DNA sequence: TTAGAGAATTGGAGAGTGTGTTTTTTTTTTTT
DNA sequence: CACACACTCTCCAATTCTCTAA
């Protein structure tokens, strides 16, 4: 009876013609794009009624079916018939949320029934299905309609309705159901998990169950790392004429964020401005870890990539690049994946031993919210279109990387399990990391005897690289002065004598609030990491195509090395040299062209390109 | 709001009077003949097109699409008012002596009508198909996956009373119903009789009924997402069209699966779906003078693979392989290598020019094997046999990657598809037996690095001979550096990835469809050999066997495969009676493979 | 079985030792009349974070008067005789080094492993035995009793629900501590193998029955072997 | 004396109410 | 939950008891 006033608030709230006009432009922009739900800042919320934002996100579920209606009016006012072509239109809360930003953890049940903002990572999502909202039955024996609303606890206003329709009596004469003037909405259900990192010492990671509806369940995968914003409710589990207290809690979500996945102008400046701007990236990859400048360079162009062809016979070539670093113990192997899992977009982590041939590609699963089983997408399978960090991946079962070889030939891997048969997408690239057989290289041993895969797998890398712990003391004096350095070194925003705190939550808005190169140092003009990302983020899309003169140099410098491989010795060839190392070679100097964002690939890239393959072949 | 009689009178309007001036100007109208067809039984279904409503109507058009299953109710019911306008086995008989009680309506109506979606409608993908398209007509892409056999649905149960000689009538529609026990006539009710009804399939309508499961394009799918899958239920002549592995689009309704009793209280507001499908659709003598040209042989040999240069020989053998010998038959081959020595690429040419073929890895894949295997598609529960490279491959040609990589389990397979050409598969414990006379085409590595000739090729492949024996031809697709041939090679990549197609090869290949016009017809000839013939096979055989022993691989099963080849050219000749020539080019074939691998 | 309630939820943690006042009672929803028994919590104490002022005083002392380092290596097993390097490697394996994050987001452990090989009847198991009881954060394991998933972490089904969970090894439930793995030679290679992640990255990385997680393993190993 | 019409007693038919409903990881022993 | 066991409860009517005529 009181929420009159609340709607008008929120009406008053947004007609905004009268001052700024930023929210009837917000709704006169999702009447042409034809959406039904607005994205609402409660800070603007806040500036114009702080009153009305307190209620709002203490007091969610009222207030929210009160801003429903409010907008329903509005859209209305601007446009009758687009709000009658809509059951209902929708608000989802965007902006900062003050103390209700929380975690999985930190989600307790004091939480209930208000607006909150949980971050995290997805971990499933359930199968979209319809949801009645109302049903539209017809009588042939009177030519009449009639119309039944239906409601659950999940609804806003949650009451329960009977599950069934009105079927074989209305006036006491069979009904029959209209789907199509019947509406139905689409319903989901994801978990969304705590950030691994984040948990408090030997806690495993917590999870929440997360509902979505209408237009917001296409936007969320596993994987993901997520905002949700949306109001906490708790589901009574009755048993009918019984009940324990025990509740399953679920938020009921009204807007989700892609909070990781997301101007070049000034990137198409700087790749004139800079010289050679691969060096400096490859530089810049990861300013910790001193020297293996090749390596760095080959790790940006697997980042980078070349262009995946389609033939005209239907056939593909991959455009992935394939690395497999393989070494001594202490040669910041393992820190090179890990800066590629910090760096990356959807790059998945693996170890050799915490792996299995199933959880890398798919595994079937039931479905809780219905009891059917399904594939559950797994680790290059997540990965795809990004990459894949496998550490220890010498210590691999043969089995395991049966799975591995289709994903690397293929791009794809074949599945046939409960009901399904399927060929599911696994295009990504992998970065291996492996120490030799017998642990330290021996360099009395040919490469074939130090590395312990078999040929066959290692055709599937386009680099190997082997790095040695070579203990020179000129090469110790400079990496010992760097590691040195980087233990020295601390952070501007702590004090002087600070333990770093434990993981805890600390975003506190929506958006990021502080919205090139480093300036401590004077050599070379180091980038920096998020400039990095961005650059990289732009410069994967530009797909550049080749040239007559870099074609000509890629064919004449490979017909070189493969003659010289007719003398090269066989005891100590890293890697037989083949049609395979020539796609290699297009893929990297398509992968320099993405760097210089140059849409031609030049006789420069294919220069690099052949100079890291030669390295890669005959180099130790 | 509708009013669905005068909605009735439009469509019976359109049906009488649309015409579309078929058979070049005759000025055919299309659905008067075919309910003057519906009427005399000699047609059963009549799929309406709403692009020929659209010409008279749009808004009727935006009606059906909107409610679909209402409007197809009033088209049938339009058409089966209209019958007896355009009316110039057992129900038939049923229906008459109904007709002579008289002297039900959906007992008495022995047609079925559905709507061909209109062109406007672009086809979507499963995953497209969201909540706000229930009930509403759609057209969806997609491969099916599984179809279920054939089974009667029933549309109007039909009973007879015991007591009182009376027929009842029971129409369905859910998936469920309750059969009647009692009587309900009054006769009947009101004398306490205690008649009861029985069933009489015999005088009762059923229909054709078949559920499939269609699943995403895998190129269609997002990045990281699992393929999606509809559920469609086939009914009537729509049945049987469709196969599993099979491109189709389906027009149909999407509509919700209402369930009975405790699935309901458990689901709640929430149903499964399902596709009412409606329509599904599936996605030369100038070249005889070109075929009798005398170049024809070289001619397909160039043809195959110009992306590969050399192995002309090779090629030749392939060449054969497709034609197979006379019928036993096929040509077995394997050629070795080491990795990325374009043996791969060859192999994927055969897979794609054959017209049933199967291309696979010998190693421990994680889909179905090289032997069928058993699915549960748990939301039913019934467990049904699925795939097999070898059982897809069947008739034709099966090729298999790093053949040395099987496991023990698959090259008792390949044994017993070498023996018998059929294996064995149990799938809830019982086992059956399942065909497959695909040929076998092997690509097999060294145990390790490239391989060395001072080795004898079963102990560098690492293959059993009881296996590595039954392959008529052995090749080694050795790769070592050359100058001017690895310039050539380069050149055919860099123009590939800059252009994304073959250069031009100064000659012009056959195109597929016209080779397999002619392998199809060359493998409609049957030769047989002459005792001229034999003798000569005899010779050559003997010799070639002196040269073996001399330098072991050689047995009656090379004579049965010098037949086969010879008789596969003879094939190739398109010739009912084998010459000198076929046994030359067996003979030699066998030869050069011996050194080839030599 | 405990029943926590309110503000004695996450009061304690897997792998603590508590002391639990509570009312043993009946759940109230093989054989006919029998209830299943639990515990109503209304009171848990920590048998062995939040120091009192006066602590602080006396560590503050500790940590101020010039010969602490002698004074803690002394009191790391006392009814150990000699072994003064040894101790002194404990004591530093028992404070550890500091964490840091660079730039880059690159992560240093701050953690110490220390072996100790040598003969056997040395003492070297009952120093295992007195850091398991003084590490703030200590766990156990004999290696030749260990497993690589119950070293790291294990992927089991859950019986009530069929889906697949995880379950922290020794490696997690140390996780800010100590592990003691005694008789570490005995172990099996691809077992010693799998704590190669969580020796230097401090993580353990997981793609097993659809779940994938990267579970930290913030732990110092301290390990005893023979010859 | 024997048989039919009006009144009294008890069986049970029917309505209402309450209740019941293969597929992955990890271990262990033995097979080679 | 909507479709089946098991039990209670209500009023209809089926059969006998008693009075009268043939
Ligand atoms: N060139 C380097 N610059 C900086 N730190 C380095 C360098 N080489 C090694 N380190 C350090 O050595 C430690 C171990 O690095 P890590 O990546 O595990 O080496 P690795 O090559 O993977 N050896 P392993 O894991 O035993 O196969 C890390 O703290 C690195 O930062
Ligand atoms: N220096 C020492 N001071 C006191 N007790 C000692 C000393 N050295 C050995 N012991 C005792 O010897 C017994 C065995 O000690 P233990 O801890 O097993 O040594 P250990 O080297 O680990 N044995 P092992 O597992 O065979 O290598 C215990 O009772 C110890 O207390
Ligand atoms: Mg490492
Ligand atoms: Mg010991
Ligand atoms: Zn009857």
């Amino acid at each position: 009876v009181e929420l009159r006033e609340a709607q008008r608030d929120y009406l008053d709230f947004l007609d905004d013609e009268e001052d700024q006009g930023i929210y009837q432009s917000k709704v006169r922009e999702l009447i042409s794009d034809n959406q039904y739900r607005l994205i609402v800042n409660v800070n603007d919320l806040r500036r114009k009624n702080e009153k009305r934002a307190n209620r709002l996100l203490n007091n969610a579920f009222e207030e929210l079916v009160a801003f429903q209606r409010a907008l329903k009016d509005f859209v209305a006012s601007i446009d009758a018939t687009y709000a009658k072509q809509y059951e209902e239109f929708y608000v989802g809360l965007e902006g900062s949320f003050g103390s209700k930003h929380v975690s999985p953890r930190t989600l307790t049940s004091c939480f209930l029934s208000c607006v909150v903002c949980v971050e995290g990572i997805v971990t499933k999502c359930s199968l979209v299905r319809p949801k009645v909202v109302r049903s539209v039955h017809y009588c042939p024996a009177t030519k009449k309609t009639i119309e039944r609303r239906y409601s659950d606890l999940t609804t806003l206003v949650a009451f329960p309705s009977s599950s069934v329709y009105p079927t074989k009596d209305e006036e006491n004469n069979p009904l029959e159901t209209e789907y199509g003037l019947s509406v139905y909405k689409d319903h989901q259900t994801i978990t969304i998990q705590e950030m691994p990192e984040k948990a408090p010492a030997g806690q495993l990671p917590r999870s929440v169950d997360v509902i979505l509806d209408d237009d917001l369940v296409d936007k969320a995968k596993p994987g993901d790392r997520v905002q949700v914003v949306g109001t906490y409710r708790c589901l009574p589990g009755k048993k009918g004429g019984y009940t324990s207290g025990t509740f399953r809690t679920v938020l009921i979500a009204c807007n989700v964020k892609q909070m990781s996945k997301d101007i070049a102008k000034i990137k198409k400046f700087s790749k004139t401005r800079s010289k050679d701007i691969f060096d400096q990236l490859a530089k810049s990859l990861a300013p910790s870890i001193h020297g293996h400048d090749y390596v760095k360079k080959a790790i940006l162009c697997l980042l980078l990539g070349g262009v995946e062809r389609d033939l005209e016979n239907g056939s593909h070539i991959r455009g992935d690049i394939n690395i497999l670093l393989i070494g001594d113990p202490s040669v910041a192997k393992s820190q090179l994946l890990r800066y590629v899992l910090c760096t990356a977009p959807r790059a998945i982590p693996t170890t050799g031993r915490g792996s299995s041939g199933v959880g890398l590609t798919a595994a079937v699963t039931t479905d809780q919210e219905t009891g059917e089983r399904r594939l559950e997408a797994g680790a290059m399978v997540l990965a795809d279109r990004g990459v894949v960090c496998i550490d220890e991946f010498d210590k691999m079962s043969d089995m395991d990387r049966t799975a591995i070889h289709e994903v690397m030939e293929q791009g794809r891997v074949t599945i046939a399990k409960a009901g399904i048969h399927a060929r599911l997408n696994a295009r990504c690239s992998v970065l291996a990391a492996a120490n030799p057989v017998y642990g330290r290289y021996d360099q009395y041993k040919t490469p074939m005897e130090n590395i312990g895969l078999q040929d066959s797998l290692l055709s599937r890398f386009d680099l190997l690289f082997i790095m040695l712990d070579q203990m020179d003391p000129e090469q110790d004096r400079e990496i010992s002065d760097h590691v040195l350095r980087m233990h020295r070194y601390r952070a501007p925003g702590e004090q002087d004598g600070d333990a770093m705190p434990l993981g805890s939550a600390v975003d506190i808005l929506a958006t990021d609030d502080p919205n090139l190169h480093g300036t401590k140092k004077k050599k070379e003009k180091m980038v920096s990491a998020a400039f990095m990302k961005k650059y990289i983020h732009v410069a994967k899309i530009i797909k550049p195509v080749l040239t007559q003169e870099s074609a000509t140099y890629i064919a004449e410098e490979y017909s070189r090395l493969r003659s010289q491989d007719s003398m090269s010795s066989d005891t100590a060839r890293t890697s037989p040299v083949t049609a395979r190392t020539l796609e290699t070679l297009i893929r990297l100097a398509t992968a320099h062209a993405k760097a210089r964002m140059s849409k031609t690939v030049d006789l420069q890239d294919a220069e690099e390109a052949v100079e890291l393959v030669q390295y890669a072949y005959f180099k130790k | 709001l509708k009013d669905y009689a005068l909605e009735k009178e439009k469509v019976k309007k359109f049906l009488q009077e649309f015409y579309q001036d078929d058979e070049l100007g005759k000025k055919q109208f299309k659905y008067g003949n075919q309910l003057v067809r519906l009427a005399h039984r000699e047609q059963v279904a009549l799929y309406v097109d709403l692009d020929d409503v659209a010409e008279d109507d749009p808004e009727l058009v935006d009606s059906i699409c909107e409610n679909a299953r209402r409007y197809a109710k009033l088209f049938a019911d339009a058409v089966q008012e209209l019958l007896p306008q355009y009316k110039e086995d057992v129900l038939d008989v049923y229906i008459e002596h109904r007709l002579m009680m008289e002297q039900p309506a959906e007992l008495m109506r022995r047609f079925e009508l559905y709507f061909q979606g209109p062109s406007s409608n672009k086809p979507r993908v499963i995953r497209e198909v969201r909540a706000d398209s229930v009930g509403k007509l759609v057209t969806v892409r997609g491969i099916v996956t599984r179809v279920s056999e054939v089974k009667p649905k029933m549309v109007v149960a039909t009973y007879t009373c015991d007591q009182c000689g009376a027929e009842t009538y029971q129409p369905i529609q859910s998936p469920t119903f309750m059969p009647l026990i009692m009587c309900p006539s009054q006769e009947c009710q009101t004398n306490r009789s205690g008649g009861r009804l029985y069933l009489q399939t015999r005088g009762s309508r059923f229909i054709k009924f078949q559920e499939m499961k269609m699943q995403e394009h895998s190129d269609q799918v997002p990045v990281g997402n699992i393929p999606r899958s509809i559920t469609v239920l086939v009914e009537g002549e729509n049945t049987r069209i469709a196969q599993p592995g099979d491109h189709v689009s389906v027009t149909g309704i999407f509509l919700p699966i209402l369930r009975t009793g405790f699935r309901q209280v458990v689901q709640g507001l929430l149903s499964e779906t399902y596709l009412e499908a409606h329509r599904i659709v599936k996605m030369t003598r100038e070249e005889l003078r070109q075929i009798a040209e005398e170049d024809f042989y070289e001619k397909l040999a160039a043809s195959i693979a110009p992306e590969i240069y050399g192995h002309e020989d090779v090629k030749k053998a392939l060449l054969l392989l497709l034609v197979g010998g006379v019928d036993r038959g096929n040509i077995n081959i394997c050629l070795m290598g080491d990795p990325g020595v374009a043996k791969s690429q060859l192999l994927s040419y055969i897979d794609r020019l054959a017209p049933r073929s199967q291309y696979t890895t010998g190693r421990g894949s994680s889909g179905v094997g090289l032997t069928a295997a058993v699915l549960r598609d748990s939301v039913s529960g019934e467990l049904t046999l699925e795939g097999g490279a070898l059982v897809l491959a069947d008739q034709g040609v099966c090729c298999i990657d790093e053949f040395d990589k099987m496991a023990e389990a698959d090259r008792t397979a390949i044994h017993e598809v070498m023996e018998q050409q059929t294996i064995s598969i149990a799938k809830a414990g019982i086992l059956t037996t399942l065909n497959a006379r695909c040929s076998i085409l092997a690509a097999a590595n060294p145990a390790y690095g490239r391989y060395n000739p001072r080795r004898s090729l079963e102990q560098n492949i690492q293959l059993p001979a009881a296996l590595l024996s039954r392959f008529d031809l052995l090749w080694l697709i050795q790769d070592r550096p050359d100058r001017d041939n690895d310039l050539r090679l380069a050149q055919h990549i860099t123009y590939v990835h800059q252009h994304s197609r073959q250069p031009p090869s100064q000659f012009e290949p056959l195109d597929m469809k016209l080779m397999r016009r002619y392998i199809a017809m060359c493998r409609e000839k049957q030769p047989m050999v002459p005792e001229s013939l034999a003798d000569y096979i005899t010779a050559a055989y003997v010799e070639m066997r002196r040269e073996a022993w001399a330098s072991t691989y050689t047995s009656a099963r090379t004579l049965l495969a010098i037949l086969r080849l010879s008789t596969a050219l003879a094939r190739l000749r398109m010739v009912d009676v084998v010459e000198k020539e076929d046994v030359n080019e067996a003979i030699r074939l066998m030869e050069m493979s011996k050194d080839s691998l030599l | 079985q405990l029943y926590c309630d309110r503000y004695l939820c996450d009061k304690v943690v897997p792998g603590n030792r508590v002391t639990i006042m509570g009312i043993y009672s009946i759940k109230k929803f093989v054989g006919v009349g029998i209830r299943s028994s639990y515990i109503r919590v209304l009171g848990i104490q920590v048998d062995t974070g939040a120091v009192s002022p006066q602590e602080e005083e006396e560590f503050r002392r500790l940590a101020a008067l010039p010969n602490v380092y002698e004074v803690i290596s002394k009191s790391i097993a006392p009814s150990i005789f000699g072994g003064t390097d040894m101790k002194k490697a404990i004591a530093c394996l028992l404070f550890g080094g500091s964490r840091k994050r660079l730039p880059d987001g690159l992560t240093r452990r701050g953690d110490i492993n220390l072996l100790m090989l040598g003969d056997p009847g040395t003492a070297k198991s009952q120093l295992l035995k007195f850091v398991e009881k003084c590490s703030p954060i200590g766990v156990y394991t004999s290696g030749k009793g260990s497993s690589a998933a119950g070293l790291t972490a294990s992927v089991m089904r859950d019986p009530s629900s069929r889906n697949f969970i995880m379950e922290g090894g020794a490696m997690v439930l140390a996780d800010g501590g100590v592990v003691c793995i005694d008789e570490f030679d005995k172990m099996r290679e691809d077992d010693r193998v799998a704590i190669h992640e969580a020796m230097e990255q401090q993580t353990i990385s997981i793609a097993k029955a659809g779940i994938t997680t990267t579970l930290n393993s913030r732990c110092s190993v301290l390990a005893a072997a023979n010859s």
